[PDB]
């Protein structure tokens, strides 16, 4: 069950509004596109879409929706004359979700590093992951 | 491995054929179950950690014997369960790798290739390997079409092995 | 349909680079595009089966079980998987080879002059 | 091609469409000062998000009755009807930036405005108090005088395009007058 | 064959991770440019038989040597065995302008192509001033604002011309 | 005939397999460029009498020897022009044949397969044709993707021909 | 060239920029013990990934109400989107840290964050028992403490950048108290 | 290359037979016919200026637009004149190669093979070969049996382009 | 061997004209890019050390069974030759690139290694692995995006520069395969 509320509509909604806004033309807008470049295909464009909000966007709006400045630190030890730093803050997602609870064992699962995911291992910190400890031929 | 863009450059090819309009038609619906297959096998990897042994619970408590049988061929002991974080990861691996392709591709060659030689002589039999991805079905979240393009490879997989 | 549009032209040329050999030539030509649309949409398979007995084989169907006996192949794993189990059968090869483009095998009898 | 950008708008009719390198210039030959105006545009829609949160939270935390339960920014599908209503009105006061005249602006927006927000009970002192924020922070970033965040520009002045805009907030403010 | 979409599941699966969240949004670039590639490999076909005559001839005319008797495109076996070949870089590189990638023009096409050429004795050097004919009457053909909107097309003519010149260093 | 649905259908009886989604993308992106296609072939058929006597006359105008030759392979006599007429109106119906099924499924079946063997048989040049092709790519009168389609099936004829 | 800095986090958009050796004197040369301060953040964000996983199952592991259904660490998008929020103010904590300010951490961040988090329903005490850990787990890796890693820095304390991240991390829990 | 001696070998080879009487009168009936045959062939040769030239003049009074019409496949220029003469000098040294061999093994290698890719590609018209090699068919002055063997090569050519 | 100005002459000598303005307008551009990749391959060739370093010792994590007793680089003359095997590669594309053709690398290693290997008994699959290790371990250093050690260069793009030498290293890849 991940998103059990696929539709839920409690607004009141008393057609008094008809005669003045129609159904089809009801919270549409032109939005105004912007490829400005400074380059020879630099293009205006508006477009004319479905507006719509949600309640958080008080204190944080659209563009500023999950943006925090992330730090890279490239630093050799002793390398000051190669070393960096950088500054970004891009649409920052987490880290993978939390697994199931488990009960005493079983082989919880995780995922690391920065070239694919490769998940971990685990019966609880141990990682046996496919050694096959059943080794019985019966000679 | 056979991606929809592939096939048809292979059906231009056996024919000897330059690209036409007709296989032009093919990859542009390839570009437009793109946006809707894509947010499934990224965000899936975003409620990964549950889903491995969320579902191994769900296998656990439809089959109790799996614990408590003595055999080296299921999740009774310690280090069953730990193929079980594995074997299982291996089904929820490719049906994400199906949805970067836009079609049935790594799985076809990777997975279902040769696989009743590989079932019996292990006696691995799939009534709980399709209730291990029957719990992924109904609680990994993917609503809209984005739920209906995460759940069109799941149900290849399972019409495979039953 | 030795016309131009249903000429290989590229597996001509393998076959002239000694690439492939004439048994995988007629694989080719079973599986050729002009081969699908000319002579295996207009029969069913029982038809099909008698085509690819007389060409191939070189010899006539033996009753008509054979025809019933081998229709399965094309409807389970297709014309691809028809061609090379019935290319690698010892009628075949016994007499054809892996050089050998096929024939009718007698076809008329030595002292005679009508034959089938 | 000006036809073309209502022809968008009048269809009813959700598309895309731009406008190429070379139909630019005839766009900008047509517009006076349209490398000023398409610079005032993309002021505006460059801080179009930050522009309705700095403007809906400064009429809450000026009239603090409004987000009472029984107040009209409490129960957050209305809270969320409120920041959707904010944009409309933003969207359509660029446009009428972009096309130059309030006519696309009255018609679609403000006829009909006045007594359907009487008939949800909107408090209108609080949306004129909504809109000028608007009106304080679209002279503020055409103009490149926002406190916290300048742009890179074309030397220039743009004072005139800074009372377009300023007019235009008007008519939306007269309409729920 | 592989395209760029099976690109990172084999550049993922091999050490079996998964592509990680970093590199799908450059994928999800690609199918914005999707509808500015389908075009361009339009624009290359529909003249297929108008880059390969009008750059065969322009061949022979700077080359007169292989059409003279005792050359090697001289009978009508082998000039139509040299039309044959100059249409066959025209299908493999398109093939490759649709895809993403190399990996079915030089897989199919380009391995052991000029190890064909050395065994058979035709000039490896002379195939390649064909294939740069054909480079430039397609980039050149795949930069005109008819039938189209106007807007930027300039990778994929590099991603066009990128190819063309790999079969220019393939065969030589 | 190759449609785009019959060459999805084409490779699941290949493999043998049942139609999965890598096959309904194939139908799906057909569906998106017959609203283009089909407002074509309606244009084309619409303004079939003043193309078709157009290109015979852009025929005539180019290669004036053929209303003047005597002999059986030309457009001098009576039923050579009405011979002449009706190959080009040959030419345009396989054009609106393959806009509708959305590929050159026809103009494979009834005009390209065995054309050199009747251009050869009856003495009729092929460079007739592409004149009479020629006059109808920059004069249908179409303008944009509605252009575009056109224009490959056209240009599809053309370089069988050529 | 800390206006540099600053007009990275005012465009409200993505945007990488880094710094080259020239203006990286700048930097060391404008906050003070930058040789201390640059290694502190770097210290954090080199294993923040483990921070925001083992802090909210630790949330997890007191409060396991959470992760019942009708808990907020159900349906896993919502469990995903806590953690979302737990990575967001780990990078907004190091930019403060860097800085040597919270200014920065008010306006973009905790801003009415305690009036959303009570009109989304989170439960708010249960993020300050997953921030607490957080102030533990900055201390301890500032400090080089940690029980498990260990990385290698030069000699010295930074006691005062291990009580800076205190004084940091309890403006979060008096945000959202 | 098929000669009246390299296909009696290839029957005696396929029986696995030593050459018997019947394989040594196909072999007999070469030499009585190669006197005659080579004097045609000498004969062609000595008046090969005559016959090219002339032949090719009587393709363009027949058919004036081939000199008229602009572009690289018509004879309007010198260039193009100069590679219509080359043509029948190629056609009409393979009618002399066959006379030499008593059969058509040359032009069926040297010329017909891969033909109408070359005709259809560079856009160049068979009929426009008929009316050079009938020139040449009455046109050599030749007489009796030295005629007849000349005139069994040259409709070959014919109907080879027909 | 072939040089990319020796690709421009054999292209003029079958062609038997003279050299043109047409085809010289790409080498005089080589001409004054020529310092860019004269910034490049010096950086290749001075931390050669740490990408044999990583050519073999990555590779071995993971496919481990060639140290086992039986292995094809058990030994430690075969451990020795690996390490040996790999730091010739390299310095042959050093020295590709700067001609910029890659038959240098073809007529001297790349023309019949893949034939004495099977013969030498090692798999091609391990080579591939340990050859597209060096691939993006090269990439990293021209552009200089490396993480333990970052080196002096001007500023620029030589992604045009960076997409080359991986034009290389599967065509060393494809070889063995
Ligand atoms: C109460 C809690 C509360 C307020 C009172 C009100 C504050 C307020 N701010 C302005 C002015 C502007 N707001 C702007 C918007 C932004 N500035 C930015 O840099 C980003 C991009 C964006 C979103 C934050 C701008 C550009 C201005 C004009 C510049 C200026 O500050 O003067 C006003 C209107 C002016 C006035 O005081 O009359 C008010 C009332 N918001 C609250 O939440
Ligand atoms: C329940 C199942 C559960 C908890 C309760 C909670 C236990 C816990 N752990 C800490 C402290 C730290 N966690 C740290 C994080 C990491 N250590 C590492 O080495 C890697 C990089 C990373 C992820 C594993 C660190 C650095 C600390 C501080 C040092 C230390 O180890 O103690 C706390 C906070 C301290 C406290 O108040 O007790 C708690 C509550 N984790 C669970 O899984
Ligand atoms: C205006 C064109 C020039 C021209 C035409 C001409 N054509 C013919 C004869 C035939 N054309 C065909 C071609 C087709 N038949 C088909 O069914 C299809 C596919 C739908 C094609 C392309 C065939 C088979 C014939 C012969 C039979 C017939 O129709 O009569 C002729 C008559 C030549 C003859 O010897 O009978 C002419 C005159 N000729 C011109 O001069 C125009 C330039
Ligand atoms: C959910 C737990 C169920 C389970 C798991 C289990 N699996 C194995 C062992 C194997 N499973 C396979 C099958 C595959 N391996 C693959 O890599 C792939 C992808 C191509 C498949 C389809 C194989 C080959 C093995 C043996 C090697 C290995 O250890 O992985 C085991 C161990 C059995 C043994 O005796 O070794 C377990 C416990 N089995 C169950 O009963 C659980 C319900
Ligand atoms: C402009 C023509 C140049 C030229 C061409 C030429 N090629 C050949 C022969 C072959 N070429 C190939 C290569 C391929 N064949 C294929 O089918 C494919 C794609 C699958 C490729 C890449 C092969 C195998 C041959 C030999 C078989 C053949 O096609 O005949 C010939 C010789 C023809 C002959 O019969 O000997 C020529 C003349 N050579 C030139 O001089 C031009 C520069
Ligand atoms: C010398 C040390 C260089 C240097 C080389 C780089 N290595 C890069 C990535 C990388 N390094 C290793 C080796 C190490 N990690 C392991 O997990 C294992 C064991 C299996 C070992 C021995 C690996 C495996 C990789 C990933 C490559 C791959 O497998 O695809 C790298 C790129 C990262 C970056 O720095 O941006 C470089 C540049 N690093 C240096 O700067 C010094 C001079
Ligand atoms: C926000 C700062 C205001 C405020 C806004 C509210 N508006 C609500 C509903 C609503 N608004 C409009 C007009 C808007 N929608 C459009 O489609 C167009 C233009 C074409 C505009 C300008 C409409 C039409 C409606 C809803 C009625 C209908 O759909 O027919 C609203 C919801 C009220 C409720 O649901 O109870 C709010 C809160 N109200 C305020 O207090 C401030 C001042
Ligand atoms: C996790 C440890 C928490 C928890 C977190 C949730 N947050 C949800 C939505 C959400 N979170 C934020 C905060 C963050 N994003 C930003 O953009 C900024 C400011 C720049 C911040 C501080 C926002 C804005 C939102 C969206 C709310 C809105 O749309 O108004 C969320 C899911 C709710 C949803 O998706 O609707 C969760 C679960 N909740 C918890 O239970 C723990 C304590
Ligand atoms: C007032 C809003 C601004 C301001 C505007 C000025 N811009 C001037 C020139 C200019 N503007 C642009 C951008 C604009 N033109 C486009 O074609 C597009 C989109 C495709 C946009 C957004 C350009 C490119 C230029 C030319 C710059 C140059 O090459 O020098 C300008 C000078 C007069 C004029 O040309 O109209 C002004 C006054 N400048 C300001 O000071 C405020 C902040
Ligand atoms: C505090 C969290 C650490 C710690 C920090 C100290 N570092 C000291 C000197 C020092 N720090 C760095 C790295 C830093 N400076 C930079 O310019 C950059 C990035 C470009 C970073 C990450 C370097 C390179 C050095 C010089 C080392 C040396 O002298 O060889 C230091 C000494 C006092 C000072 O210079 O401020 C301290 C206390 N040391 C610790 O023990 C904790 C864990
Ligand atoms: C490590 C990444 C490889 C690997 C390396 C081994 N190479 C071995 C022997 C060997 N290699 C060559 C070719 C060598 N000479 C060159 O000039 C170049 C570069 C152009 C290379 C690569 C030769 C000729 C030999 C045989 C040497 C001799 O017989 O004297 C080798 C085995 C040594 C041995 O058998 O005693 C190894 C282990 N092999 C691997 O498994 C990984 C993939
Ligand atoms: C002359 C009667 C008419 C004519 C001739 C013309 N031909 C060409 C070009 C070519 N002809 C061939 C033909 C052959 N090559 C062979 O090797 C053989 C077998 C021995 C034959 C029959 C080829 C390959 C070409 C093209 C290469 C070349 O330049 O020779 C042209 C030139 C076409 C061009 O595009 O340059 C011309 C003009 N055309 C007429 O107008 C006469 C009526
Ligand atoms: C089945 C075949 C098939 C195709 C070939 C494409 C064709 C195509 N291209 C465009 C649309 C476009 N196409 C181009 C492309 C180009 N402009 C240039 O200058 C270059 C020469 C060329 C690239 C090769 C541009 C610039 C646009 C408009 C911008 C845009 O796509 O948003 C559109 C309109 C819809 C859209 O905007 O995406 C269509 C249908 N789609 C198809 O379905
Ligand atoms: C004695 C030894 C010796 C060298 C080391 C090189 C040194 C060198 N590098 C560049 C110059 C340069 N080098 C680069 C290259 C790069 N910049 C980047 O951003 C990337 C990280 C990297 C590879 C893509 C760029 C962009 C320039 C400036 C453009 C240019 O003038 O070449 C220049 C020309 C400008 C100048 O004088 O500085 C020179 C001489 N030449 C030598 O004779």
């Amino acid at each position: 069950g991940e998103e059990e509320e696929t539709v839920d509509k409690e607004a009141p909604r008393p057609e008094l509004y008809n005669k003045y806004f129609s159904a089809d033309r009801l919270h549409k807008a032109p939005e105004i596109l912007f490829e400005y470049n400074k380059t020879k295909y630099d293009r205006v464009g508006v477009r004319y879409t479905e507006v719509t909000s949600k309640a958080s966007e008080r204190f944080f709006p659209k563009s500023r929706m999950n943006r925090a400045p992330v730090i890279e630190i490239s630093y050799r030890e002793g390398a000051v004359s190669t070393a960096s730093v950088s500054l970004s803050m891009p649409e920052i997602s987490g880290p993978p979700a939390l697994p199931f609870p488990v009960p005493k064992g079983d082989v919880t699962t995780t995922m690391v590093t920065d070239p694919t995911t490769g998940r971990l291992k685990l019966e609880f910190k141990v990682d046996g992951a496919a050694v096959s400890a059943y080794s019985d031929p019966r000679a | 491995m056979k991606t929809p863009i592939t096939e048809a450059i292979a059906t231009a090819d056996n024919q000897g054929r330059f690209l036409s309009n007709t296989e032009l038609q093919a990859v542009n619906g390839r570009y437009q179950r793109a946006t809707a297959s894509l947010t499934a096998a990224k965000a899936l990897t975003g409620s990964a950690q549950r889903l491995i042994t969320g579902a191994a619970q769900a296998v656990y408590n439809k089959f109790p014997y799996t614990t408590q049988m003595p055999g080296p061929a299921y999740a009774s002991s310690a280090i069953g369960k730990a193929k079980c974080a594995r074997d299982i990861g291996y089904y929820l691996r490719m049906v994400t790798y199906c949805l970067v392709v836009g079609g049935t591709g790594p799985m076809d060659e990777y997975l279902v290739a040769g696989l009743e030689e590989i079932n019996r002589s292990f006696d691995l039999s799939p009534s709980w390997y399709i209730e291990a991805l029957q719990y992924i079905k109904n609680s990994h979240g993917l609503s809209g079409q984005v739920a209906n393009e995460a759940n069109a490879y799941i149900d290849y997989a399972i019409n495979t092995l039953s | 349909q030795i016309l131009k549009s249903t000429k290989q032209p590229f597996l001509e040329s393998q076959l002239r680079f000694n690439q492939i050999s004439i048994k995988d030539f007629i694989k080719g030509l079973v599986l050729s595009a002009p081969f699908r649309d000319l002579n295996y949409n207009v029969n069913n398979n029982y038809r099909f089966v008698e085509i690819c007995v007389q060409r191939v084989l070189g010899r006539d169907i033996y009753n008509e079980r054979e025809k019933i006996a081998w229709s399965i192949i094309i409807a389970t794993q297709g014309l691809e998987g028809f061609i090379d189990t019935l290319l690698n059968t010892q009628e075949y090869l016994s007499n054809f080879g892996d050089s050998i483009v096929p024939f009718q095998r007698r076809r008329i009898i030595p002292q005679r002059s009508k034959g089938e | 091609m000006l036809d073309a950008f209502s022809r968008v708008v009048v269809n009813s009719d959700a598309k895309a469409a731009y406008v190429g390198g070379s139909d630019l210039q005839a766009l900008k030959s047509f517009i006076a000062d349209g490398n000023k105006r398409l610079d005032a545009v993309n002021s505006i829609v460059s801080n179009a998000s930050c522009m309705v949160s700095d403007a809906v939270s400064g009429m809450i935390c000026e009239n603090p009755g409004l987000i009472s339960p029984g107040g009209n920014c409490y129960t957050n599908r209305r809270m969320a009807a409120c920041l959707r209503d904010g944009e409309i009105i933003l969207r359509y006061v660029s446009y009428a930036l972009l096309a130059g005249d309030a006519s696309v602006l009255e018609d679609r927006c403000l006829n009909g405005l006045k007594e359907t927000y009487i008939a949800l009970g909107v408090p209108t002192n609080s949306s004129i108090r909504a809109v000028s924020i608007m009106k304080a922070q679209a002279v503020a970033f055409i103009t490149n005088t926002a406190t916290e965040r300048k742009m890179s520009f074309a030397a220039g002045d743009c004072t005139s395009l800074a009372s377009e805009v300023a007019s235009y907030f008007d008519r939306v403010g007269a309409a729920i007058s | 064959m592989l395209d760029a979409f099976a690109k990172v599941v084999a550049q993922a699966d091999a050490r079996g991770e998964f592509l990680s969240n970093t590199q799908i949004d450059a994928l999800s670039k690609m199918v914005k440019e999707g509808n500015q590639r389908l075009d361009i490999v339009n624009k290359v076909t529909s003249n297929a038989s108008a880059i390969v005559t009008n750059s065969a001839r322009a061949l022979f005319a700077e080359q007169p040597q292989l059409i003279q008797p005792g050359g090697n495109a001289y009978t009508s076996r082998r000039m139509a065995a040299c039309l044959r070949d100059m249409e066959i870089v025209l299908r493999y590189v398109s093939y490759a302008m649709i895809a993403g990638d190399s990996s079915v023009l030089d897989d199919r096409c380009l391995n052991g192509l000029r190890e064909t050429y050395q065994a058979l004795g035709t000039p490896g050097s002379s195939v390649a001033v064909a294939i740069q004919k054909m480079k430039d009457a397609s980039v050149a053909l795949a930069n005109d604002t008819t039938g189209t909107p106007i807007g930027d097309c300039s990778s994929l003519v590099a991603e066009l011309a990128g190819y063309f010149d790999r079969a220019a260093v393939s065969v030589v």
